[PDB]
């Protein structure tokens, strides 16, 4: 039923921008918050931040202040990561959730994960 | 215009078609009304527990709740963290009328419940040697149409509270009365989370979808939920809310009131605490 | 600022065993803890949101326990279907911090 749809992988150069996209179905992203998380292997999985689209209020970690840029558009039912300053300590799979209860903060959907990749080839 | 209310479907009792709101339906709420609805029970039942220790330890832990809600933040929040930011404001009670100190809140939160009989103060409820005294002693002998002191406190109509010595289920119920200035669904929903994680209640099936607005012219025991726990305020008087309203020189004569869906919270004493709250002097007087 | 630490990165079990992953965390985080299984393909799936709870729709051969900082998650019996990481998550203080997964795979040779 509820499904969190991304786009494809990346590839980028150093010091570009991407923006990662995230396509709710099933559900209204006005209801909830949608998060984004960064998987890196032999790191562990890291909370980057969280938008509300109905107010637009976002925060973030304190580890990517400056570095992330979160949005969204209702019509489109769809929340957006902007990431910046591009370096190699960004590859690694981005996933799009969110949660549904505001007292436990689980993320109960998760997107299957965008991987990027940055390098000048 | 009215408040958007878009998850919660709006609902009327006295005349006001929506044609898509021309019919009294205008303006603001005078506030909202948040019920934190609580069944208790010493579920390890004994021989030799007196008809007080029924209601004494449940009684015991509306300290501790009231507490909960008033110090409740909501942790990741985009607009409202805490109650102080939302909750209805009172300052003094009628100049007149002041026999009341000490029973009804005067600086801050509207915020009622049973503990309001001691002044939210542990300590003098486990000084008081008959409760049922403390709590009948301001109750008229019927010659007051208004609400009750006792009612307005409890929330109930007090039948149902079962705080009596002639209580043959185990089972109290009481209530938390929380006047609103704003709604803001987010810490709403914070709350209502919060408390169900803390005291899950058995197979809980109130509704929860629906906010009334109301406009005023002129062995072991188990607790249950059912139909007759659903909107029990409607089982208050008629003039309750005018009432309580009234005493903070509040009126709602021409304007209306919002009252959303009551939490559940049931919780589960023990006979270590049953006996712990238990009044020396109540073991050798009867 | 919280920081949350999985003893055993690694675990190696059978079917029809019992299995217990756990985890500490720094300081005391209230029972706001929830449990995550990622499967090998990549797709991560909530499993124990709350200390002893379960998500809709996850076996009930899953179970939570623990308080204070040490907190375990318990798998009954081994199901094919189990082989995966797992990941404690902390939503006690604001900067939500998940410790390092857990695997669990079968027992070879
Ligand atoms: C009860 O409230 C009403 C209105 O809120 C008060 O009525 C008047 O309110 C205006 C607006 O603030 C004041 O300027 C007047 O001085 C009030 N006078 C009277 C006679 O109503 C009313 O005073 C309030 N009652 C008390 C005891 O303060």
């Amino acid at each position: 039923e509820v499904q969190l749809q991304q786009s494809g992988a990346e590839l980028v150069r150093p010091g570009a921008s991407v923006k990662l996209s995230c396509t709710a179905s099933g559900f209204k992203i006005k209801d909830d918050y949608i998060h984004w998380v960064k998987q890196r292997p032999e790191q562990g999985l890291e909370w980057i931040g969280r938008i509300d689209p109905a107010n637009g209020h976002t925060r973030y970690a304190p580890k990517f202040q400056d570095k992330a840029t979160i949005t969204a558009d209702t019509s489109s039912n769809t929340a957006y990561l902007q990431l910046s300053s591009l370096t190699s300590e960004d590859t690694a799979v981005y996933y799009c959730t969110r949660y549904n209860d505001y007292d436990a903060f689980y993320f109960d959907y998760w997107g299957q994960g965008t991987t990027l990749t940055v390098s000048s080839a | 215009g009215p408040v958007e209310f878009s998850t919660p479907v709006k609902d009327y009792f006295p005349p006001s078609p929506d044609v898509v709101r021309p019919d009294w339906y205008v303006g603001a709420p005078v506030a909202y009304i948040q019920q934190i609805f609580v069944k208790a029970t010493v579920s390890p039942w004994q021989k030799n527990f007196l008809a007080v220790d029924v209601f004494r330890s449940p009684l015991s832990r509306v300290f501790q709740l009231v507490e909960e809600i008033r110090n409740h933040a909501l942790r990741d929040s985009s607009g409202v963290k805490s109650l102080e930011e939302v909750c209805l404001q009172v300052t003094d009670l009628l100049p007149g009328l002041k026999k009341l100190r000490n029973l009804l809140p005067e600086h801050g939160c509207l915020l009622l419940s049973p503990g309001n009989f001691w002044q939210n103060d542990r300590e003098r409820f486990n000084a008081d040697p008959d409760i049922i005294k403390t709590i009948h002693q301001h109750e008229p002998k019927a010659l007051q149409t208004s609400a009750t002191l006792k009612d307005l406190l409890f929330g109930l109509p007090g039948k149902y509270s079962g705080v009596n010595l002639y209580n043959r289920k185990r089972v109290v119920s009481y209530t938390v009365t929380l006047g609103l200035q704003r709604y803001d669904s987010r810490f709403l929903s914070s709350l209502r989370s919060r408390l169900k994680l803390l005291h899950p209640s058995p197979n809980c099936t109130l509704r929860e979808d629906s906010i009334v607005h109301v406009h005023f012219k002129e062995t072991e025991a188990e607790v249950t939920w059912g139909a007759e726990d659903e909107e029990i305020w409607r089982k208050l008087s008629f003039r309750h809310w005018p009432s309580l309203f009234s005493y903070y020189n509040i009126t709602l004569a021409k304007r209306y009131i919002s009252i959303l869906p009551a939490i559940p919270v049931t919780l589960y004493l023990n006979p270590q605490e049953a006996l712990e709250v238990r009044h020396p002097q109540e073991a050798n007087r009867y | 600022d919280i920081q949350m630490t999985q003893t055993t990165s690694s675990l190696s079990a059978s079917l029809g065993d019992r299995v217990t992953i756990s985890c500490r965390a720094s300081q005391d985080i209230r029972n706001y803890l929830n449990w995550y299984q990622q499967k090998p393909d990549g797709t991560v799936k909530l499993l124990i949101y709350y200390t002893s709870r379960l998500h809709s729709g996850v076996p009930s051969r899953f179970s939570g326990s623990g308080s204070g900082t040490d907190y375990s998650l318990t798998i009954s019996n081994l199901e094919q279907e189990d082989i995966a990481t797992y990941f404690c998550q902390q939503t006690n203080t604001l900067p939500w911090t998940f410790g390092g997964g857990t695997k669990v795979e079968i027992k070879r040779t």
